[PDB]
Parts: C-alpha cells; structure tokens; sequence
C-alpha cells in the first residue's frame, strides 16, 4: 500500500509570509497527486491537480510541484483566508490522503489568564463533581495543565478542550475539567490546577478551598 | 454552477446501515465518476468507493463487503450503503464528483453529513453555573460561565443573554466523555465592576431532546 507523508504537521506562519508545504509518497506516483484546502466544518476544496496544475479560480499565489515522491504547495505570501489544513491525494490506486497539515496564524507570544471554578452545589446534588480550569486567550497554543488534590498530581480523570485560532487576535483558549464523584470531592479540602506555558515567567497556579 | 446536496439519516445504532444520498443539481451523472469519501473526528479524508456504471463499482478494499454505492440515473442521484455499522463508521461523509482521465481530483464536493454511530440514548444536558468569584478577578477582569453536561447527541448551542452579549465569549468544542455522553462549557470575560450590577443568563438548547435552558450565573 502506497503512503502519503505531510511534513510538517503543523505550520505557524504570519500573515504576508511564505509557506511550503511537503507531501512525500512511499513509493513513486509520478504526477497522480492533488493538494485540497479544507476549514473546520466545511468540505475539502480543490487546490491543485496532476501535481502542479491549479484549479481554475484559485489565486495565482499559490502553486506546486514534484513528481515521484516528493512533492510542495507553496503560498508566496499568505492571506488571512488561505489559513486552513491542507491534505494531499494520491489521484489512483486506493486513492489515499496525507495525515494534513494544520497552517496556523503566528502572533505574538500572550500569556494565559487563568480561572478555577468550583462545582456548583446543583451538581453535587446529583453525584459528581465537575471541577474548571480555564485558560483564556493566549498563543502559543501549547500549555500544560496540572491538577492537584492536597497537592496529589492527578492522572486520568481529566478532559481538555481547545478552541480554534480566534479570528480576530489569533489566541487560544483551553478548558480542562477535572471530574470526580461526590464523596471523592467532599473527602478532600484544597483543589488546584497549575498552568504552564512559555508567557508565563513560572508556572501559575489558581485554588480554592471546599 | 453544479451543487451537490446530500441527506440521510445521521444518528444510528451499531448493527444498524448507514444511507446516504447525494443529489446533483447543475449537471448530469453521465460522463463521470461519482464517489464518497468519510473523515473520522480529527483524522483525514479517506476513500471508500466510487462508480461511474450500475454494476461496475470501485471499493476501498476493506469496506467491499459492507459497502453498496449505486446510481438513480432517473433523478440524477447517487446513495451509499453501509451495513453493519459500528462506532468506528462515525465521521463527516462527503460525496463528490470525480471526472475521466487525465483529470482526476475530486470537485466538486457535498457539504458532507455528521454521522454518529452509538449505543446512547438520547439525553437532555444538565446545565451547571460556573460562578464568578473574587479570587477569579484578573485585574478587573472576571470569567464566569455555564457547564453543559451528559448530553447526546450533538449539538447544543449556547448564548449569553439572549444574544446581547456576544463579546469575549468562548463556547468550546464539545468533549466525548468516557461515559459515551457529550459535555461542553462556555465562558465569558466582563468586567468585574458589573458583577454586582448586570445580569448573565446563558441560554441552552438541545433540539435532539427539545431541551431549552436558561440560567442565571451570579458571584459567590
Ligand atoms: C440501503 O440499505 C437499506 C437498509 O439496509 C435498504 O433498505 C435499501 O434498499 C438500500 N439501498 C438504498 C438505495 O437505500
């Protein structure tokens, strides 16, 4: 089975920037590979067919080329719109897709704000307990989050969820909800989480008391 | 212009078959292939088959036995059949078209359908207060917001005060919880110094169980 490679996987690139992207086949395919662009909820768009050659309507800043198993699409100077995942395509044989690569706006590094809620006391009445960490607005999108209980490092009773790319100042926000059933969180008295990421000058930890 | 619009049944059991159409409207079936492609939940576009005459299909080799694509040349459609479906066939499917060599790409596409296999029933969402607080005040800014909770299946959508407040809000994805249910916060920045003076309500809605929920958000 022939492979679609994409490198890198993610992209961060500024406005008026240029970028390539590389696709690389396990195995030669001569010119059968197309380049889509696709943003969240919406469907793939052609950018590009038989290696090289652009779809009618699409802007003449982009273009591609290779042949075998090394193949580039190439923006020459990014526009706010062209921010999107991009996927390659082998055109025959089983027709297989790269992984993707994500091309993300670069911005300044921002610091999160970080909030701890605690659960409300509607939800302990029915027998869980949601704890929230909020991180809000920053860039990077990497950042560790940390739970601790009376200072015992949490693991597997954790979700985390990302927003996209904001379209406005490009900052992220992140969720991450601690869970844990009633009698488990009426056991124990100091619940923290600790946040770090490259804004910050230290790891910065919010808590509160039950 | 050609448009292709597809329908179809989204939320389905395992075992069950999944049936998709695709209508294409500005051209005819003739003279092309006509094909799908699915997308599981962050993962990449893959193939399963496509065909251009009744009774000579071309299938992902690991979905033959379970996949049927076939042409309604009558109404210029096209459906596909999946059968057995398992928790694994939940993705966004496309349909697309694919014309003769030596142009090969897929263009147009279908809009795509959400297709969600699982054994959950349908649920209604709790909604939480997540409350605003003094040690929550990032130099007079604070975050409050609501936790919407064990429901299925997507989606729910959220506002603040009935659409007025609009800015810095943050509505996150929904997460898959472990309990085959789907959860979802959303927050908002304000002003700490409205907090005793302004009211935050969120509103709630879960069409799938006809679920409507407001809830007041107020400081502690
Ligand atoms: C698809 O499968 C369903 C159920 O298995 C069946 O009723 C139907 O005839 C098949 N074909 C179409 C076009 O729906």
């Amino acid at each position: 089975d022939i492979q679609m490679t994409q490198s890198p996987s993610f992209v961060s690139a500024s406005v008026g920037d240029r970028v390539t992207i590389t696709c690389r086949a396990s195995q030669g395919i001569s010119s059968y590979l197309a380049w889509y662009q696709q943003k969240p909820g919406k469907a793939p768009k052609l950018v590009i067919y038989a290696a090289s050659t652009l779809q009618s309507g699409v802007p003449s800043r982009f273009s591609g080329s290779g042949s075998g198993t090394e193949f580039t699409l190439t923006i020459s100077s990014l526009q706010p719109e062209d921010f999107a995942t991009y996927y390659c395509q082998h055109l025959i044989g089983l027709r297989s897709f790269g992984q993707g690569t994500k091309l993300e706006i670069k911005r300044t590094v921002a610091a999160p704000s970080v909030f701890i809620f605690p659960p409300s006391d509607e939800q302990l009445k029915s027998g869980t307990a949601s704890v929230v960490c909020l991180l809000n607005n920053f860039y990077p999108r990497e950042a560790k989050v940390q739970w601790k209980v009376d200072n015992a490092l949490q693991s597997g009773n954790s979700q985390e969820s990302v927003t996209e790319q904001d379209s406005k100042d490009s900052t992220y926000s992140l969720s991450s909800t601690l869970t844990l059933s009633k009698a488990d969180y009426e056991k124990h008295k100091v619940y923290a989480c600790e946040v770090t990421h490259q804004g910050l000058s230290s790891p910065v930890t919010k808590s509160f008391n039950r | 212009q050609v448009q292709l619009q597809q329908w179809g049944a989204g939320l389905l059991k395992p075992s069950e078959t999944l049936s998709l159409t695709c209508g294409v409207y500005g051209e005819s079936l003739s003279g092309h292939y006509w094909s799908w492609v699915r997308q599981p939940p962050g993962k990449r576009l893959e193939w399963i088959g496509e065909i251009k005459h009744n009774g000579s299909p071309n299938y992902h080799p690991s979905l033959k036995s379970r996949v049927t694509i076939s042409l309604d040349m009558s109404k210029n459609q096209f459906s596909l059949n999946l059968t057995s479906v398992t928790a694994a066939d939940t993705a966004v499917y496309f349909c697309a078209r694919r014309s003769n060599w030596p142009y090969l790409p897929f263009d147009p596409w279908g809009q795509g359908t959400l297709v969600t296999v699982s054994s959950a029933s349908t649920k209604g969402p709790s909604v939480f207060p997540l409350a605003p607080s003094s040690k929550s005040t990032s130099g007079g800014t604070a975050a409050l917001g609501c936790l919407v909770k064990d429901y299925f299946p997507e989606p729910v959508t959220v506002s603040w005060n009935s659409g007025a407040l609009t800015s810095g809000v943050h509505t996150f994805p929904a997460v898959l919880q472990s309990s085959g249910l789907y959860s979802l916060s959303s927050v908002v920045t304000v002003p700490s110094s409205s907090l005793g003076t302004q009211t935050y309500i969120c509103n709630v809605n879960h069409k799938p169980s006809n679920t409507k929920v407001d809830k007041k958000v107020e400081p502690k």
